[PDB]
């Protein structure tokens, strides 16, 4: 029927593959394309990340709920701030760059 | 009976008895697998708060990164010192990679007995400490 | 009296046990209709039929060309024809229906190039009558054949609105004027003591073989229900018959199955002769299994030990395939692995003749029926069933055939399931116990509660035990069982000087074995007094004193001019055992076998004969 | 001579104001089995018949011995005992499980969880049922090889660390394997509808591959695998 929590399952392997393909090709091709894509595979694999996590130790009716929104709102607010960073600032891949030369 | 009903008569004798649970990580045995598996959910959480106060801090502190790099450098510290701040970024980022990639490996059902467990646990393990060594050092 | 709370439930039938018999009895009447109860010490799953290896016998053809009525003279004969061929009849006839049934429950059989269910040599069977050489219709799921027979019937039963009481130890059979009601039943769980009443009554409990010290069978094989039955005075049939399982590890007595010697696997003595060549020739190590351990307990006494105290013999598996002791044979591969610390591959395995079958029971009509001793004659007691191995229809009679116990199970239970399908309706009048009934079962729980004396309940088991091993064992004398039967009536009277510790009502375990005692005692005085009193050798009894064996007629030479000898001169008769629980004097009596069959046309009658393979 | 010690788990509901206690007992290993079940026989027989457990076919099979002995979860029946005299043998009841009394864990819970699954041989043709054997293929049992063997003795579960806080929703794999075994299963018609019952967060998602289970497993067998065998169909079937 409905297959809903078994894509999921796959989009967090899809997304996992990807970052794993993501971090080599930062490197060899750092450009202002590259950061955002690892902006955005690194706090979606980082939601669905800490989901897992809620799901498992908060038990709750109640509690469940607004640990779910509450995620929510830190990943967006993680994942503006990168792309705020991207775009007014040095970026992801200047910015490690620049770091390790430190 | 269904098994539902089962499921919840279990429920309503339990929690309204004075039976104890019995011991569970107090008791158990620690194995590889067992703790590299607690290690990964806590690399996993350690550096998804890495990422999530690099961005968080992008727009509720004020200056540029030149500017907070440049106040890095205020403090100076040694190179065997920033060594240590710089190996301990990669070594939980790296050991999160490898053992990904592990069970990524597992989800096409490859290497799931006892002995490949520990063989490819170790070889996770030993990737971490060179590859880890070999970014410090970078 | 609100002493124990006490919780009356009210069913159309209840099933005292949850092994294959009980089981398949159980959700059988749920099928056609009927709310059914199923009251068991255990969970169904960790049952005994679980340590079941060998097969389930079925006349299906699927490696050669088979008739039924070929099983039929093959298990009659190894009977020693004391077993009743109507009920052997029965049996055989719907072994190809009740097979076919199990795979369509989805039993994982082992297959064959065609894909049908394998089947294998066994124990004790013949093609053509006993002329075309050695049959295979043994049908097996990999030497774990019991195992998933139970665990398929379980899950089947799910599929059912069956009642489960999962941990009851029933105590007593509800009785009113001669009539079946029920059972009384404390529930393991708290203590708590219930009455599940109902229009009938199944009791498979199986085995007792616990009476002895050295066994194949479970720590729970303790003839509970058998007990149940002579407490209300009804007899007991067959009970001084013991299947001696030929091949089983010296060391704990955990079983080697049958189909070891069914697949090529030889008996080895310390010389290093095939030494039953020597004994039957005609059959070998694959004979019956009376007679192969008949054979093995002798060749102890001359000197033919293969241990350090020289008390065993070797089963030889080294010669055959070691591959083939993997697909075959894996659970015989670990099980001596574990114990024995023996590799099947390059070594032999210790084995002892133990302690595995229990043919006798409560006699029972082809239909399931329980038969009590009126006038003489045969009467049915009414509302009350028995089936498998608690049984005693005497589809064995004085020796079990390879592998027809799980036969027993799927068949009997189907029978008591029909029985009642045919004779009443589920809704009709559930009959009402009085209010006080089962009152001497909560009586004797509550002497038992706190029972102080010197004899520890677990001593005085282990004083029964080795009573049993030592006097009623393979060979068994006259003079040697008549210093055991008084021996066995010593220890009937030790159970006020017993002594027990835990005191609680939760999960008293201490208590429960004290009850099996209770029930173990009451399954060991007619095991004793009943072997004491046959004279004659047949199948598994075999006396030193008269190896031979009585029948109506002298089978040498045709039964043209001899004089037909009375019913009280020969020993071709079913012992009905029957014990006064005040005193534990034992009473006994005797009643005929059943010679004819259901159809005479259809399946002929096989007459007497001298037996041997 | 020789003495052994054993660290065992003790607790009576019927004693007021009881919490549970460790309990030693000393052994002869010379008068005694080679196994931990016989030790455990002996302490009740002979030295304190206070002591409670689930014994049965002392062969393993029927899986009533499920206990903790020195940290691993296997049968009491199979797991022999340490002849290192200068150690302690600790016996626990199974992991974060309600303990009804002393070594015996509610299981209650654990067979409903199977009950759900429905492990029986579903077809679309009801109607010729106990007339003709269905033919498999030697090469499609094989599949059912290491599946079928389970005890349902649930020493795997109760180490599953994910089992032990979502014991509630979360299936386990003593479970889940069986549901498996009827997957492949060549009879079964009933699959998609089958993988269906497992579309939610907590059924068969609650698996991270831990991969405790399929090490303490007294049979040998690999549920764990068996787990990451249904995650891939899951991913597949269609329509
Ligand atoms: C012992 C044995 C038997 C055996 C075998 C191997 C061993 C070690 N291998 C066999 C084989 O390969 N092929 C075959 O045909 N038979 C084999 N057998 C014999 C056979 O499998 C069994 O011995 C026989 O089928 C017994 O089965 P049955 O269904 O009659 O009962 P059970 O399996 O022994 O289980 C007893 C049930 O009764 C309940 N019970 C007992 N007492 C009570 C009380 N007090 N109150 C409530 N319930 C009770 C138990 O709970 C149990 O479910
Ligand atoms: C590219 C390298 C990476 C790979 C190959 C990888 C792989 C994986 C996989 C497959 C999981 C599934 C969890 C499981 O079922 O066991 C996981 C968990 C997780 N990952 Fe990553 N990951 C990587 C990088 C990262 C990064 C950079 C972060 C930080 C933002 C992160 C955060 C997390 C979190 C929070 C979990 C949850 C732990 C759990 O579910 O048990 N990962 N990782
Ligand atoms: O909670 C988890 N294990 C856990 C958490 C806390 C303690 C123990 C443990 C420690 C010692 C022995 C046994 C278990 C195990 C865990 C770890 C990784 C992925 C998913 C999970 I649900
Ligand atoms: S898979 Fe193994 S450990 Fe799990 S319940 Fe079955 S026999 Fe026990
Ligand atoms: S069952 Fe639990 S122990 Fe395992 S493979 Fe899944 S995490
Ligand atoms: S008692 Fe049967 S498994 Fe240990």
């Amino acid at each position: 029927s409905s297959k809903a929590a078994s894509l999921h399952w796959t989009g967090e392997r899809v997304v996992s593959v990807l970052l794993l393909g993501l971090l080599p090709a930062a490197y060899l091709n750092p450009c202002s394309a590259m950061d955002y894509s690892l902006a955005a595979a690194l706090t979606l694999h980082g939601h669905w990340g800490i989901g897992q996590v809620v799901t498992d130790y908060v038990r709750g009716d109640a509690l469940q709920k607004a640990a779910k929104a509450g995620l929510l709102a830190l990943s967006a607010f993680t994942f503006a701030g990168l792309c705020y960073f991207n775009y007014h600032d040095v970026g992801i891949c200047k910015a490690v760059a620049m770091l390790w030369k430190l | 009976t269904t098994a539902k009903e089962e499921m919840e008569r279990f429920w309503n004798k339990n929690l309204g008895s004075n039976r104890p649970l019995s011991p569970h990580i107090t008791i158990y045995r620690w194995s590889l697998p067992m703790a590299m598996s607690i290690c990964h959910r806590g690399t996993g959480i350690a550096l998804s708060a890495g990422v999530s106060l690099f961005g968080l801090s992008a727009l509720l502190l004020p200056g540029n990164f030149e500017s907070h790099l440049e106040l890095v450098k205020s403090l100076c510290l040694g190179p065997t010192l920033i060594y240590t701040a710089k190996f301990g970024i990669v070594f939980p980022l790296m050991y999160h990679t490898w053992n990904g990639i592990r069970h990524l490996i597992w989800d096409l059902g490859k290497g799931l007995t006892i002995p490949q467990l520990t063989q490819s646990g170790v070889v996770v393990l030993i990737l971490t400490v060179l590859s880890s060594v070999g970014l410090a050092a970078m | 009296s609100t002493q124990y709370p006490v919780v009356d439930h009210e069913f159309d039938a209840v099933v005292v046990g949850a092994g294959g018999a009980g089981l398949r009895a159980a959700f059988g009447l749920s099928e056609a209709g009927f709310n059914t109860a199923c009251v068991t010490k255990l969970f169904p799953t960790r049952s005994h039929t679980v340590a079941a290896q060998g097969g389930i016998n079925a006349a299906l053809g699927n490696m050669e060309e088979d008739n039924w009525r070929w099983h039929f003279y093959d298990t009659v004969k190894g009977s020693d024809w004391l077993g009743d061929q109507d009920a052997i009849h029965y049996m055989t006839e719907q072994a190809p229906a009740s097979v076919v049934e199990l795979e369509n429950y989805g039993m994982p059989f082992s297959r064959t190039e065609d894909g049908k269910i394998y089947q294998r040599a066994f124990g004790g069977q013949s093609l053509k009558f006993g002329k075309g050489g050695q049959a295979h219709r043994c049908c097996c799921v990999a030497d774990r054949t019991g195992h998933s027979l139970l665990h398929t019937l379980y899950g089947r039963s799910l599929r059912y609105d069956t009642s489960y009481f999962v941990e009851y130890f029933a105590l007593d059979l509800l009785m009113e004027n001669g009539e079946c009601r029920g059972v009384i039943a404390l529930c393991i769980e708290d203590g708590s003591i219930h009455r599940i009443r109902a229009r009938n009554t199944v009791v498979a409990t199986g085995g007792y073989g616990r009476t002895y010290f050295s066994c194949t069978s479970a720590h729970t094989s303790t003839g509970d229900g058998t007990a149940m039955v002579t407490r209300a005075g009804l007899p007991c049939q067959d009970l001084e018959f013991v299947q001696f399982h030929p091949t089983g590890i010296y060391g704990a007595g955990c079983l080697i199955t049958e189909g070891c010697r069914g697949e090529g696997g030889i008996l080895i003595n310390s010389q290093g002769e095939r030494f039953m060549e020597r004994y039957a020739p005609v059959a070998k190590d694959l004979a019956s299994r009376d007679v192969v351990s008949r054979s093995m307990t002798l060749e102890i006494r001359e000197g033919r030990g293969c241990g350090p105290e020289k008390d065993h013999v070797y089963l030889q598996l080294h010669h055959l395939p070691p591959e083939q002791l993997a697909v075959r044979l894996p659970g015989i591969s670990e099980t001596a692995m574990i114990f024995a610390g023996v590799d099947v591959t390059k070594e032999p395995i210790p084995v002892l003749p133990t302690v595995h079958y229990n043919m006798g029971g409560i006699p029972t009509n082809y239909k399931g029926q329980v038969l009590r001793h009126v006038n003489g004659q045969d009467q049915v007691v009414p509302g009350l069933y028995a089936c498998g191995e608690a049984a005693c229809a005497s589809v064995h009679g004085a020796n079990r055939l390879g592998a027809n116990s799980l036969l027993d199970l799927v068949v009997f239970g189907r029978a008591c399931a029909l029985s009642i399908a045919e004779s009443c309706r589920p809704g009709d009048k559930v009959p009402s116990i009085k209010p006080n009934a089962g009152e001497e079962s909560v009586m004797n729980l509550d002497k038992l509660r706190f029972a102080n004396g010197t004899i520890r309940t677990s001593e005085l088991r282990l004083s029964m035990q080795k009573s049993m091993q030592s006097h009623a064992a393979v060979f068994r004398v006259g003079s040697v069982l008549q210093e055991g039967c008084e021996k066995i009536l010593r220890l009937y009277g030790d159970l006020q000087h017993l002594k027990t510790f835990d005191r609680g009502m939760v999960w008293n375990t201490d208590l429960v074995e004290t009850l099996e005692l209770q029930n173990l005692m009451l399954c060991a005085l007619q095991t004793i007094y009943g072997a004491e009193a046959r004279k004659e050798s047949r199948g598994a009894h075999a006396r030193e004193d008269f190896k031979e064996r009585v029948d109506e007629y002298d089978y040498s030479k045709p039964i043209q001019g001899q004089q037909k000898k009375p019913f009280q001169e020969h020993w071709r008769k079913h012992t009905l055992s029957y014990v006064d629980v005040k005193t534990g004097k034992v009473s006994l009596e005797y009643r005929p076998v059943i010679d004819k069959t259901l159809n005479e046309a259809d399946c002929a009658t096989v007459p007497p004969a001298i037996r041997s393979y | 001579p020789r003495i052994k010690k054993f660290a065992i788990y003790r607790w009576d509901p019927d004693k007021t104001g009881d919490k549970p206690h460790m309990q030693t007992y000393e052994i002869d290993l010379n008068n005694c089995g080679p196994m931990v079940l016989d030790a455990l026989i002996k302490i009740k027989n002979e030295i304190d018949s206070t002591l409670t457990f689930r014994r049965s076919c002392r062969e393993g099979i029927c899986g009533s011995c499920a206990m903790n002995i020195n940290g691993g979860n296997t049968l009491a029946c199979t797991r022999r005992i340490d002849t290192n005299l200068d150690k302690v043998s600790k016996i626990y009841p199974l992991p974060h499980m309600y303990v009804i009394k002393d070594l015996v864990p509610d299981l209650s819970n654990f067979y409903a969880q199977y009950k759900s699954i429905e492990p029986y041989l579903k077809k679309k043709d009801e109607s010729q049922e106990g007339k003709q054997q269905y033919l498999q293929s030697i090469e499609e049992r094989e599949k059912l090889d290491g599946l079928y063997e389970c005890i349902l003795c649930a020493c795997c579960s109760t180490s599953c660390p994910s089992y032990w806080w979502n014991g509630d929703k979360y299936l386990g794999p003593a479970v889940l394997m069986q549901a498996y075994r009827w997957m492949i299963d060549s009879r079964d018609d009933f699959t998609e509808e089958r993988l269906a019952k497992l579309q939610d967060p907590f059924s068969l998602y609650r698996c991270h591959t831990i991969m405790n289970c399929t090490g303490t497993c007294p049979k040998g067998l690999n549920p764990g695998k068996a787990i990451a065998e249904i995650k891939k169909m899951m991913a597949t079937y269609k329509e």
